[PDB]
Formats: C-alpha cells, sequence, structure tokens
C-alpha cells in the first residue's frame, strides 16, 4: 500500500525523530511536550520544509492513538470562513476533551489563505479557550496574518533544510529504495534542490526509474541532469567564457549549440550565470547594477513568453555591454 | 444598400484584388474534409470577411450568407443577464465576444461548448461529409479577446475538432497568445493597390452611372483610403451623392470627422505648448473617447499626424515616435486610458518646446 | 478525413519524439504503480498533452478511463468552489474495480489521476486549495498538471509535483517525426525542406505539420507533380521575402525619418506580422560580420526591448516604426 | 432563565438513579449538571418524535448518552459532549433556581 | 392544384384521432408542416432537412433532427377528389401549425357543444389559401388559413429517411388499453421526474428487456421494466434527447400498435400504427445524440 505511493509521500515522517534540518524547533517542541504545557504556535517557512510533518508527528505524540477525535485540523482545502469559525472552531473549542489528553488541538494549515474577518474572529476564541485547546498556525507568507494573530501565537520558523540533513535523508532513501548515488550526484542533487525535500525525493524518483537497471548501476550526475533537464556546470562556464571573451558571432554560436545540445531552456542557464557572476570581484558597482536589472527584465520576459533567439541575444549583449564598464 | 454591401463578392471566383491568396484559398476549398482551423490577419477592410464567406460558400454551397439573427442571454457568477448577438446561417456561425466585453470567456465556454459538444449528425452521416458534418465558427475582432477567452478554446477547438472548425477574422496578430496561433493555419490578406482599389471603383461607377469626369479621382480616393476598400467605397457613394452624381477633379476628398478633429489636434500641439493647452486637449480627447473610438487608434492617428507636420526636426519625430510606443505599451497593460492619452501630449509638449 | 495535426496525434508513449527524459520516467510507471504527481511544462506544441492522454490510454484503457479519469482545463470553470467541490470529491472517490479484461491487458493502477490541463490559468486561490487535496489522497488519486510558463504555478503547488520539462521540437529532434508524416501522406518536397519549415516552427511541430498541410493542400491543387521547394513554404508561412527586408535594412542604413517613415508604411499594407520581421532583422543583424560589438549589443537590447513590447499586445505598426528609427540612429 | 421539570410520577421518568461517578454507589441529595450547547442538543428532537421510551446516561467526562428505541423498530444511539462551563456561577444559580 | 376534401368526426371516430395526433404532434415538434396529399395517401411531414419554411435554424442550433413520416389513407375523408397536373396529382404545400391547430380545436370543440356539421376544406387559388368552413347547429365559421404550393424539384428533395435492417431490433410495445398500458406508460413518463435530465441512454438486452439509463446526475440512474415485452422480428443502445422522448410517450398515449425501433449507436424510431379495417401508420425517426 505504501510502496505504491510517491516518494514524497511515501517517506513523510511519522515521529519527531525524523524531522531533520529544523533541531533548534524540535527541541524546544519536544520540551514544550515533556512539560506537558504546548502553547499556541505559529510554524513559518518556505515550502518543503517539514512543518506539517512536524505538527502531525507532534499530535501523535501527544494523543497516540487518540489523534482522531482530539486534533481539528482544517486547511486550505476546507472552507475557513467567518461562519466555519464561529460555528466548527467553537464548538470543538468549547465542548470537553473526554478526560483523555488533557487539551485539544486545532491545526490551522495553509492560514495565509484565510480571510481577515476570520482571523480577527479566531483571535477571542484562542485567547479564550487556551486552558482546553491550543491552535497552531501553518503559514509560508506571514504578510497576510493580522499582527494580533501573529501576537497570540509563539513563533517558530522553519529554515531551509540543511545541506547535512539533505544528505541524511537520501542516504535513508536510497537504503530503503537500495539505490547507489555517486557523490557528485548527491552534491548536484543538494544545490539544485535548493532547500527542499520533496524536490530531492522527486528527482531521486525519476532518476531511479530512469536507471535501465535499478540495482548494480550508480546514479551519477549525468543522469540527474538528463533527468531534470539542467545544464551541467561546464556548460555554464562554457557558455560565459564565450559571452565575456569571444566575439559575439562565436558566443552566438556556442549558446546555440549548448543549448542544442540537450535541449536546454534559457532560464536555467540565466540562473547559472547569474549564480556564477554573483561570486565575480566586480570593481565598477554599475557592472553588477547593470546586470541584475537587465537580467531581471529578461528573466521577467522570459515568463510571459516571447522570441526565444531574440531573448538569448539579449543575454549576450546585457553581458557584453555590462562587462563594458569594469575595462 | 450600401456601395460597401451590394457590390461585395459573393463568390471565390468575384474576388479580384489578390490572386495568390484566391489561388490558397481555392487549394483549401477543395478538399474541405481536413480544412484545419484558420486564422486570417490582414490590415482591415481588406476583404478578409468577405474571403471568409466566399470560403464557406465554396464548402458547404451557396445559402451561407442567408443570415438571420438568434438573440442569446448569458449569466455570470453573480446573477444578471448578458447579452450576445449570433448571427447564424444553416453551415455557419458569427459570433463576436468581444461585443459582450470582459465576460467573453462565458460565452466562449458556453455557448463555444455546447456547438463543439453537438455532433451534428442530421440524418444518418455516421461516417463523414464535406458539408453539414463539421461547423464553421466566425469569431470576428479576434484582437479583443482578453487573454482568457483564448485559454478556453485552445482545447475546446483542439478536442472537438471532429465537428466543428474555427475561422477568426483578426488585424495586427499581436494580442493573441502563442497557443492560438499554434493550433491554427496563419493566412495573411494583403491590402489592394491603389490600382485595385481604382479598378474596383471603375466597376462601381460603371455599373451605376456617377459621370466621371477623369479617372484621377478614383486613385484620389484610393490614395486617401490607405488601402481600406470599405472606406474607399463609402468615399465614393459620399462624394457622388454629395455631388449630385457627378465626380470632378476639383472634388474634395471627404475624411472622418474625428480624423479632422485629431489633425486640428495636433496642429493645437504644435502650435501652443503650455498647460492650458494639454487641458484644452483633454477635453477634446474626452470628446473623443466620448464617441466609443478606442484610445490605440487615436494615440496611433495622433501620432502618425504629428510626424506628418513639416516644421519637425527628425529629433523632435524620433522622440515623438519613442513616447508613442511607451505609450501605447502602457495602454495596452492600463485601466484608464486618459492617464496615458494625456501623458503622451505632455511629453510631446514638453520635447517640442 | 481530419487536420493532420489530429490524424497524427501519438496514441501511445512510443509515438512521442523528442521527449525522451519524461517518457522514459512514465513508462517505468507501467510496471510500477508508483506514479508521482506531475507538473508539465514546456514551449506549445511540444507534445505535453498528447504524452498525458497516451499514458492514460496505456495505463487503463478505453473502458476503465471514463472512471479513472478526471480531466479539467481551461473550458471549464476552475474557481475556489470548483476546486474544494469537485476536485476534493473525486479525489476522495474509491477506486473502481477493474474488469477481469482489464486486469488481464491493461496494467490498472490502483489510482486515479487528475489532470489539470491550462493549470497557468488558475487563480493562487484555487491552486492553494489543491496542495492538500494532493496530498492526503495522493494514495489514492494522482494529479497531473500542464502548464506554459511554470511561473504562473506557485512554489508550494510546483514542489509537490515533480517537474518533466518538454523541449522545444527543434530541427534535430523532430525531422524523422515530419519526415514519417510526409511519408504516410505521400509529400514530395524538396531536399531542405522539412528543415526549412521546423526552422520557421521554432519549438512547435503543431505549426510545422499544420504547415506542411497547407503546402500539400497546394501542391496537389496545382496537379503539375512538382516537389514543394521551401520558397513556398516561406510565402505560405508569412515570412518576409529577403528582397523586402534587404530594401528594409538599406532603409535603416540611410537614416533619414521620413523615408523610413513612408516605407513601414506602405509595409504594414502588406500585412506582414511585426514579430515574423523582427524575429528576421534579429537574424540578419546578429549574425552580420559587418557590425560591431557595440552595435551588436545595442541593437539586441533595441530587439529584446520590441519584442517585449509586441508580446503585450501594442500596435506593431509604431513598435516597427520605432525600432527602425533606433536603429537608422544607432 | 427558563426551566422545565418532568414529574417525578413513573409513567413520565420512569427510573432516575444518581451514582457517584460509578454507576454503582446510589446517593441522595447530590445532583449532576450537564451544560449543553442546544444546536448538539436539538439534533436528538427528530429522534424523540417516534420515540416510545428515552434513556438518558451521562458520565463524570461530560458525555450524554440518548438512547431511543422506537416500536423490532429503529435502535437510535445519539452521544453529545458537554460544554467547559469556564463561568462557575451559572452552577450556582442553577442550584439556586432549582431550590426555589 | 384543384384540392378539395370534406370530413366528418361522427362517422368514424378513430381517423378523427389519427387526424389530430399528427396535426397535434407536427405543431409541438416544429413550426410549420408539409401535407402532401397524393392521390391516395395523404403524407404530412415535418423535416428539418427542408419544409422551405421551417429550414431556418433547425440542425444548427438547437439539434433538431427529428424527421416525422405519416400517413393518412384517402377512406379517412369523406371526398378524396385531387387534381394536379404533377405525378399522381401530387399536391405539397406548407402551412404554419398554429393557424390549423387552433381551426382545429375550434371544430373539435363544436363538435362537443353538440352538433353535427362537417367540415369543408378547400384550396382556393405559388401561395394560396385553405378554405375551411363549418358551422354550428346557422353561425358561419371561415378561415382562411394561408398556404403555399411548393415546388414538385422541392417536393422530389423530401425522401424519407432509410433505416437498415442489419442490427435494428423492433420492440412491441403494449397496448395502453391493457393492463399494462398504464404501467407502461407510466415507465415512460417516469424520466420526466428530473428535470436537470436531457439525454435518455436507452437499452434492449435479448423475451427483450428495456431499460433506460441516464448519467446526467450525482447518481447512476437506470430505470427498468421487468413487465412483458414482445420483440417482434446482443444489445443494441441509443442515446437521444428528452423532448424526443416526450413526444413518443405522447405517441403512445395516443396508438395501441406502437413499435419501438433502435439501431444500434445510429438511431431510433418510433412507428406508430392504427388498424382501422388502409394503415394509418405514424413514423418518427429520431437520430443519436450522443456516442455510446
Ligand atoms: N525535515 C524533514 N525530514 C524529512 N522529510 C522531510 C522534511 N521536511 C520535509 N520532508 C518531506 O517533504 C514532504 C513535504 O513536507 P510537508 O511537511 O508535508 O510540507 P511543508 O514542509 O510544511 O511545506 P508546505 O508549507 O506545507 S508547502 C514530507 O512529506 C516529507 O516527505
Ligand atoms: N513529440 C511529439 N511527437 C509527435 N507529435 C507531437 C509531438 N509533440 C507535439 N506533437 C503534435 O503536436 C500537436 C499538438 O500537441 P499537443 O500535445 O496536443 O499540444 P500541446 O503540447 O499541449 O501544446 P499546448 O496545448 O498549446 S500547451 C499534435 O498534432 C501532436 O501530434
Ligand atoms: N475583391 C473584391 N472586389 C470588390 N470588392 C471587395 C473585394 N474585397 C473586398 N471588397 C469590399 O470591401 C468591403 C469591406 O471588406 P471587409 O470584408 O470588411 O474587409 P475586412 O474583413 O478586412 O474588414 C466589402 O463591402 C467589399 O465590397
Ligand atoms: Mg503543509
Ligand atoms: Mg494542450
Amino acid at each position: 500500500s505504501k510502496e505504491n505511493l510517491p516518494w514524497v509521500e511515501k517517506y513523510r515522517p511519522e515521529t519527531l525523530d525524523e524531522v531533520y534540518g529544523q533541531n533548534e524547533v524540535i527541541t524546544t517542541v519536544r520540551k514544550f511536550v515533556d512539560e506537558g504545557k504546548l502553547p499556541h504556535l505559529l510554524f513559518y517557512g518556505p515550502p518543503g520544509t517539514g512543518k506539517t510533518s512536524t505538527i502531525v508527528a507532534l499530535a501523535r505524540e501527544i494523543y497516540g492513538k487518540n489523534y482522531s477525535n482530539m486534533v481539528l485540523e482544517l486547511n486550505a482545502s476546507d472552507d475557513r470562513g467567518i461562519d466555519v469559525v464561529r460555528n466548527q472552531i467553537k464548538d470543538f473549542a468549547s465542548t470537553r476533551q473526554i478526560f483523555s489528553k488533557g487539551f485539544k488541538l486545532i491545526i490551522l494549515d495553509e492560514a495565509d489563505a484565510m480571510t481577515n474577518a476570520a482571523q480577527n474572529a479566531l483571535r477571542r476564541v484562542i485567547e479564550r479557550y487556551t486552558k482546553n485547546t491550543r491552535f497552531c498556525v501553518l503559514a509560508n507568507y506571514a504578510h497576510k496574518l493580522t499582527p494580533a494573530l501573529l501576537s497570540r501565537c509563539t513563533r517558530f520558523r522553519f529554515q531551509p533544510l540543511p545541506q547535512e540533513a539533505i544528505e541524511r535523508r537520501i542516504a535513508n532513501v536510497l537504503v530503503h529504495e537500495k539505490l547507489k548515488l555517486s557523490p557528485n550526484a548527491e552534491k548536484a542533487l543538494i544545490e539544485l534542490s535548493n532547500g527542499d525535500m520533496r524536490r530531492v525525493l522527486n528527482v531521486l524518483q525519476s532518476c531511479k526509474a530512469t536507471l535501465d537497471n535499478p540495482d548494480e548501476d550508480e546514479i551519477s550526475d549525468d543522469v540527474i541532469y538528463e533527468c531534470c533537464g539542467a545544464p551541467r556546470p561546464s556548460d555554464l562556464k562554457a557558455v560565459l567564457k564565450s559571452i565575456l571573451e569571444d566575439d559575439w558571432g562565436t558566443a552566438h554560436y556556442t549558446l546555440n549549440k549548448v543549448r542544442s545540445a540537450k535541449g536546454l531552456a534559457l532560464i536555467d542557464l540565466i540562473e547559472g550565470i547569474v549564480k556564477i557572476l554573483e561570486d565575480y570581484e566586480l570593481q565598477n558597482e554599475e557592472t553588477r547594477v547593470h546586470l541584475l536589472t537587465k537580467l531581471a527584465d529578461i528573466e521577467y520576459s522570459i515568463s510571459k513568453g516571447g522570441n526565444d533567439q531574440i531573448q538569448g541575444s539579449a543575454v549576450i549583449g546585457a553581458i557584453k555591454a555590462s562587462f563594458e564598464n569594469e575595462t | 444598400s450600401l456601395w460597401v454591401d451590394k457590390y461585395r463578392p459573393k463568390s471565390l471566383n468575384a474576388l479580384s484584388h489578390n490572386e495568390e491568396l484566391t489561388n490558397f484559398l481555392k487549394s483549401l476549398s477543395d478538399q474541405p474534409r481536413d480544412l484545419p482551423h484558420l486564422l486570417l490577419y490582414g490590415p482591415n477592410g481588406t476583404g478578409k470577411k468577405t474571403r471568409c464567406m466566399a470560403l464557406l460558400e465554396s464548402i458547404f454551397g451557396p445559402g451561407v450568407y442567408r443570415l438571420k439573427i438568434d438573440v442569446r442571454q448569458f449569466v455570470t457568477a453573480s446573477n444578471r443577464k448578458l447579452e450576445l448577438n449570433v448571427v447564424s446561417s444553416p453551415y455557419h456561425l458569427e459570433i463576436t465576444p468581444s461585443d459582450m466585453g470582459n465576460n467573453d470567456r462565458i460565452v466562449i465556454q458556453e455557448l463555444l461548448k455546447e456547438v463543439a459538444q453537438m455532433e451534428q449528425v442530421d440524418f444518418q452521416d455516421s461516417k463523414d461529409g464535406l458539408a453539414h458534418r463539421y461547423k464553421c465558427v466566425i469569431i470576428n475582432e479576434a484582437n479583443s479577446l482578453t487573454k482568457d477567452a483564448q485559454a478556453a478554446l485552445r482545447r475546446t477547438m483542439e478536442k472537438y475538432s471532429k465537428n466543428i472548425r474555427l475561422i477568426m477574422v483578426c488585424d495586427s496578430m499581436s494580442p493573441i497568445i502563442a497557443p492560438i496561433k499554434s493550433r491554427c493555419l496563419l493566412i495573411r490578406c494583403p491590402a489592394p493597390s491603389d490600382s485595385e482599389i481604382s479598378t474596383i471603383l471603375s466597376d462601381v461607377v460603371t455599373n451605376e452611372r456617377i459621370q466621371l469626369e477623369t479617372k484621377d479621382i478614383l486613385k484620389r480616393i484610393a490614395q486617401a483610403s490607405n488601402g481600406n476598400l470599405r472606406v474607399s467605397l463609402l468615399m465614393l457613394e459620399s462624394m457622388a451623392l454629395n455631388n449630385e452624381l457627378a465626380l470632378k477633379s476639383s472634388s474634395p476628398i471627404i475624411k472622418p470627422d474625428w480624423i479632422i478633429v485629431i489633425h486640428k489636434l495636433t496642429r493645437k500641439i504644435v502650435k501652443e505648448r503650455s498647460v492650458n493647452s494639454l487641458i484644452e486637449c483633454r477635453a477634446v480627447l474626452y470628446d473623443l473617447l466620448a464617441h466609443c473610438i478606442p484610445a490605440n487608434i487615436i494615440l496611433k492617428e495622433l501620432t502618425f499626424s504629428l510626424l506628418d507636420v513639416e516644421t519637425l526636426n527628425t529629433t523632435n519625430k524620433s522622440s515623438i515616435i519613442e513616447y508613442s510606443s511607451v505609450f501605447d505599451e502602457r495602454l495596452s497593460l492600463g485601466n484608464k486610458a486618459i492617464f496615458h492619452l494625456e501623458g503622451f501630449i505632455a511629453k510631446v509638449m514638453c520635447c517640442l518646446d | 478525413q481530419q487536420p493532420w495535426v489530429e490524424k497524427y496525434r501519438p496514441k501511445n508513449l512510443d509515438e512521442v519524439t523528442a521527449q525522451d527524459h519524461a517518457v522514459t520516467v512514465l513508462k517505468k510507471t507501467l510496471k510500477s504503480a508508483n506514479l508521482p504527481h506531475m507538473l508539465f511544462y514546456g514551449p506549445p506544441g511540444t507534445g505535453k498533452t498528447s504524452t498525458i492522454l497516451a499514458l492514460t490510454k496505456e495505463l487503463y484503457g478505453p473502458d476503465l478511463m471514463k472512471s479513472r479519469i478526471l480531466e479539467l482545463n481551461a473550458s471549464d470553470e476552475r474557481g475556489i468552489s470548483i476546486v474544494r467541490e469537485k476536485v476534493k470529491n473525486f479525489a476522495r472517490l474509491t477506486v473502481s474495480k477493474p474488469s477481469k479484461h482489464d486486469l488481464e491487458n491493461y496494467p490498472c493502477p490502483p489510482y486515479k489521476i487528475i489532470i489539470l490541463d491550462e493549470a497557468d490559468s488558475m487563480t493562487a486561490d484555487a491552486q492553494s486549495a489543491l496542495r492538500r487535496t494532493m496530498e492526503t489522497y495522493s494514495g489514492v488519486t494522482r494529479f497531473c498538471l500542464i502548464c506554459n510558463y511554470v511561473t504562473r504555478i506557485i512554489d508550494p503547488l510546483a514542489s509537490r509535483c515533480s517537474k518533466f520539462r518538454f523541449k522545444a521540437l527543434d530541427a534535430s529532434n523532430a525531422i524523422d517525426r515530419l519526415r514519417f508524416i510526409s511519408e504516410q501522406e505521400n509529400v514530395k518536397c524538396d531536399d531542405g525542406v522539412l528543415e526549412r519549415i521546423l526552422d520557421i516552427s521554432a519549438g512547435d511541430l503543431r505549426r510545422g505539420i499544420t504547415l506542411l498541410q497547407s503546402a500539400s493542400k497546394g501542391a496537389q491543387y496545382l496537379g503539375d507533380g512538382k516537389n514543394i521547394t521551401s520558397t513556398q513554404v516561406e510565402e505560405l508561412a508569412g515570412v518576409v521575402p529577403h528582397d523586402i527586408l534587404i530594401e528594409i535594412v538599406e532603409k535603416v542604413k540611410s537614416g533619414d525619418f521620413d523615408e523610413i517613415k513612408k516605407y513601414v508604411n506602405t509595409f504594414m499594407k502588406s500585412g506582414w506580422s511585426a514579430a515574423s520581421v523582427v524575429n528576421q532583422l534579429h537574424e540578419y543583424y546578429i549574425t552580420n560580420d559587418n557590425f560591431d560589438t557595440n552595435f551588436k549589443n545595442q541593437i539586441s537590447w533595441l530587439l529584446f526591448t520590441t519584442d517585449s513590447r509586441l508580446n503585450n499586445g501594442t500596435n506593431e505598426h509604431i513598435q516597427l516604426l520605432n525600432l527602425l528609427v533606433k536603429i537608422s540612429q544607432l | 432563565f427558563s426551566k422545565i421539570k418532568l414529574p417525578s410520577n413513573r409513567s413520565i421518568l420512569e427510573k432516575l438513579q444518581v451514582f457517584d461517578g460509578d454507576s454503582t454507589t446510589v446517593i441522595d441529595g447530590f445532583a449532576v449538571i450537564g451544560f449543553f450547547d442546544f444546536t448538539s442538543f436539538d439534533k436528538i428532537r427528530k429522534s424523540t418524535k417516534i420515540a416510545s421510551k428515552v434513556l438518558f446516561r451521562m458520565d463524570v467526562h461530560g458525555v450524554l448518552s440518548v438512547n431511543i428505541l422506537s416500536q423490532p423498530g429503529i435502535v437510535i444511539e445519539v452521544c453529545m459532549l458537554e460544554k467547559e462551563s469556564i463561568d462557575e456561577a451559572a452552577q450556582t444559580e442553577i442550584e439556586l433556581l432549582m431550590e426555589t | 392544384m384543384k384540392l378539395k376534401l370534406i370530413v366528418n368526426g361522427c362517422e368514424a371516430p378513430d381517423d378523427y384521432k389519427l387526424l389530430r395526433t399528427t396535426i397535434n404532434t407536427v405543431a409541438s415538434l416544429r413550426k410549420t408542416a408539409i401535407l402532401r396529399f397524393n392521390s391516395e395517401r395523404l403524407t404530412i411531414i415535418s423535416t428539418p432537412k427542408s419544409s422551405l419554411n421551417s429550414s431556418n435554424n433547425g440542425t444548427i442550433l438547437r439539434g433538431d433532427t427529428g424527421q416525422l413520416w405519416c400517413t393518412i389513407p384517402h377512406d379517412v375523408f369523406r371526398l378524396y377528389t385531387v387534381i394536379s397536373a404533377r405525378e399522381l396529382n401530387t399536391i405539397t404545400m406548407e402551412c404554419n401549425c398554429d393557424s390549423l391547430l387552433s381551426v382545429f380545436k375550434r371544430y373539435d370543440r363544436v363538435m362537443n357543444q353538440g352538433s353535427s356539421s362537417n367540415m369543408t376544406i378547400k384550396l382556393q387559388s405559388p401561395i394560396c389559401a385553405l378554405g375551411i368552413t363549418f358551422e354550428e347547429i346557422v353561425i358561419m365559421h371561415s378561415f382562411k388559413v394561408p398556404v403555399k404550393l411548393l415546388f414538385r424539384a422541392q417536393d422530389t428533395r423530401i425522401q424519407e429517411p432509410m433505416i437498415n435492417y442489419i442490427q435494428l431490433m423492433m420492440y412491441k410495445l403494449p397496448p395502453i388499453s391493457g393492463e399494462f398500458g398504464s404501467a407502461f406508460h407510466g415507465f415512460i413518463r417516469r424520466v420526466e421526474r428530473y428535470s436537470n435530465v436531457n439525454h435518455i441512454h436507452l437499452m434492449g438486452v435479448k423475451d427483450v428487456e428495456l431499460k433506460i439509463i441516464v448519467n446526467e446526475l450525482d447518481w447512476h440512474l437506470e430505470i427498468c421494466w421487468n413487465g412483458p415485452l414482445d420483440s417482434v422480428i446482443s444489445t443494441h443502445e441509443v442515446i437521444i434527447r428528452c423532448k424526443d422522448w416526450k413526444v413518443c410517450s405522447k405517441l403512445y398515449a395516443a396508438f395501441e400498435e406502437v413499435v419501438l425501433a433502435i439501431s444500434h449507436d445510429e438511431s431510433c424510431v418510433f412507428h406508430c400504427s392504427l388498424d382501422r379495417g388502409e394503415r394509418g401508420q405514424i413514423i418518427y425517426y429520431i437520430a443519436r445524440s450522443k456516442g455510446l
């Protein structure tokens, strides 16, 4: 049953010991549970950091087998308007807990999509029934939450997943799936992860599917780049060298050849050249200003479509003109 | 009727202004079973709708011109009766979703989907047929679809291609999204030359005697029409009835009133460059907008009238065209047109001074 | 019988060409049962819809497809209420019993697929109301999002969906597929043709197939039994003839505002598309060796700005005249 | 503050038995009080319309088990949770009202 | 073009119902009608493929492809005199059903008022008028309903659809006057209590079983018939509309010998007849509204 599941759902943590990356938040909520006093919590962070996996495992730890009747989980998939807050949440908080586990837990996942009237009405339900119920708010954007609701919640920030946590989870996934990964492939996966475990699992599943034989074969960096369609670390450097050193015809030929070699898009090359030029020791302070401003407009225009060759030539010309300032 | 509709080619063999286009249309109509979705684009008044109707007459036979108006009724999210006229024929349908505004998505999602879901089985005919099996829907002014009616069409005309075919008439197919243009065969319709417009006007003044003094008066109308056959045929009738059916070499070419007002505005801008002149220009622009004249055309004609002034240097004109492009882009991505239409004029007077 | 774009639609996953990095992964899910949530994104006419339609058929069969597939496109309402009710109830539905024929002929995975095509047109709230719908019922319902602009899909939804980029179909990876269609339809073309078609159709096989069909419909209408040349293909694709483009660049080289304005006025009457003449000027100016680095650097940005303004739905005459005036003063 | 008093006669109230939270030790002079929301309490109104006898049972955990038997027939079991009663003056006012 | 006839309701109480059923069902079907006065059989025709003034937007924006082809024998009327230069003295006309139906309602009511006066139908001289005249029992009623004289070439284009018999399975519907007739009529009209049903999936499985399946609801409804059904002569199914089933309900209610003909995913034919003793057969051809 669990083997016919996507890897992002099959490897969901079930206990607090399987949530990696967030050590300070876990070592705080565990002591909160051990003392038995759980305040109103607010979980904030980028997508795929482990907020829902943390709160569900925490509720399972507190309530054990009584998670079904003791936890009310409302998310963006359910209506959470003013009437829902005034009726369902309020009668869940007001009624007794059949003397099971002391206090109730209401998990408001994706509360950033909640209307301001509901978040304002929930303020006098959070601080009135706090003796028998506790609220946990999961959000990715804190600007959509009312300041009072932020005030009555203990804020815990979920940082992007560090490289060590990604490696520790990848090791468990490889052990479970009997897969082999080269160190360079792991490096490529971590740099492309951008602090997201869901992307790591989705790319690993596609890499395993890409292998002709899942066992006795190792997933190299070439397999990962072919599966996810990202430029190799050498193609970006070659394109940048052609733009910065070669003339306008050779650079145009080199960009097109590199893109047609593996069907590379322009947006990933733009992001790679931006990341490579970020650690460049510019000495004019106008080369950076022109580069960032021109590349951002090219990136925005790509998001709305248009002619691809014109955009590639625009990238080449923007880099060449911005580097004219430096010398 | 007016001479534009009376002397209208009702068949593919009556077309006489583009021959490399008529042959392509005959090639398309030779085997109508596999006719793809067509997108006719070109200048206004070239005869794109006339050619669409002639192609439909070649495909489904005569009778596609027997038009009747069936008034429809639609309801949006908040209950409100929105009405759209549907000019229909026993073989084709004509809809103008732009006439109903930003809510053309509901028209595309209901009327077009209901038409594309009916198989048009008729009597048996479950195998195939050159006519009466698939249906032709003409979407006039495809440019004014608000980027969401164009999204509901991508799958509508792709999944139901067996029982419906679409021929949309448009000019300047920039605001048409790439997926719509990808599913369609692009048909370019160039404007008639001045000789061809003169020949058509000669045929009109031959069938109806207007006592032409010289063949040059028909050429002057063609040069003043800027490639618009409908406008040229309208000025022909205007200078015909306003001169007791007798065209002279001294007969003035009658131009639309809003064009004259735009030229007067251009001369006022060139002469007076001040804040009060800008306020008077705003009044003129408001009066022009009160006549339901689109703001993009106001800006285009104002720019191309300012570029015709002989007292302006090249540096002034190169700035006028740049401001025109910038404010056209602002107008396309905007809500209220008066801000951009006033900003262009203000920058023009701030550059000419 | 039918248009060639619909007659040659890939029925199975082996007919989808030039996209192996995703079809190879999808074929492995036929033997397994771990299909993830998928996000198909790429240029128009690359085979995103045909791939999912072939995968659905190969997974279920025409009989189980009607019960195990829900497809929602931009042609129907997909608001917050639709997402929170219809999609959620279909995800909550129980997997129907496969028949004996279905279980003996097709793999019949123990889940259903919700295909949300043209997902870029959905609002940020309807996409937000889908995250827990996909997560909670992932063991019983799978999701497939198809879009052209991946930026219009929210980051929380893109994280939960496996990203499959469909590459642009150029003359190097779609030439065999175009030649197959030419051979089955008995289309006679000169050498060089079927590559010019794929060069004009930048990354789109649907437009190239339609272009070849239109060329054939004139070739068999002429009735001379002659091969189709690249000149006819360029004529019926909207490509400006090279003599007109040379006249444009010669008028630009002089730099006189009035003659360029008159030529643009007489050029806009011919009905040529601005996005095509701008693209052709890009190839003329960037690849030419008679221009210096500064001129190419400036004109690259000029063409980029003109193309960006044209993509927003602006007047082609004004943008083309401004572009040619700017090049004339470079 | 309105009160409806069921009669002590054996035809309406067949058997009332108050325990000390163990369902075995019958004691007198002490009353159990259950604070309920009438939104939940009115859910059994449509079931008592076809009820011959209704059995009311409550524990110390604040759960009311309404047992409705209809006449064979359908057996209806409704379980209801009791509110917090965070304010502890209404309890004494209930006691005063019943003694009144 | 000399067309004259006289109808008297009291003498024959079946042919009047036969004619009334056509005049009502054609009016319910679509605007205006064709009356083919052949030398021996009257052929009232309602078709979207023709009708001249009933071919405006029929199978264009409403999916109206239903073709009814009735037949009235010459023995129905009292005097059957037809004079025309066309083949077999064919006189094809086209008049509206509104005025004709209102006139027939007036005549039927005049009959219900206790009168024995007959009705005289003439053609008082390609556009003409019908001189319908009758009286009470001496109040005069004259109705000159406009009519036309649709050409012989136009007449030839009106041909009855040719139904194949390779896969067709007939179903003898039970007489309404029988014990099972009321039950079958209720089963037929049972699909009318759901206002959101537009298509009906008929099914016949061979003692044949007739089944109606509705798949336009949140639930899967199957309206079955366990009563006795005779097959005058594999599952043959066809999806038709709801109005095309309502008119069949009325036709079954107005007749006894009713045959339900089902072509597999092609068409559904409702063959009604009235064995007066030649036979006034009423045939409605309904086309599939969707594919199976
Ligand atoms: N720290 C972690 N350790 C292990 N797996 C993790 C971790 N964080 C995320 N994952 C995986 O990523 C999946 C998605 O993470 P979730 O916790 O469900 O969502 P989220 O991280 O809260 O992000 P959002 O805001 O809901 S989009 C989980 O089911 C795990 O498989
Ligand atoms: N790899 C391919 N192999 C064969 N035919 C292809 C391929 N890619 C596209 N096509 C053809 O392109 C046409 C349209 O393909 P679709 O997949 O339906 O369109 P699309 O990729 O969804 O683009 P949209 O709808 O604008 S997002 C069909 O005729 C397909 O046969
Ligand atoms: N080949 C032609 N010969 C004569 N008149 C023509 C021809 N083509 C177009 N016209 C005239 O042009 C008028 C308007 O053309 P129209 O179809 O509105 O062009 P568009 O579709 O580009 O707006 C018509 O009334 C018609 O009489
Ligand atoms: Mg979450
Ligand atoms: Mg698609």
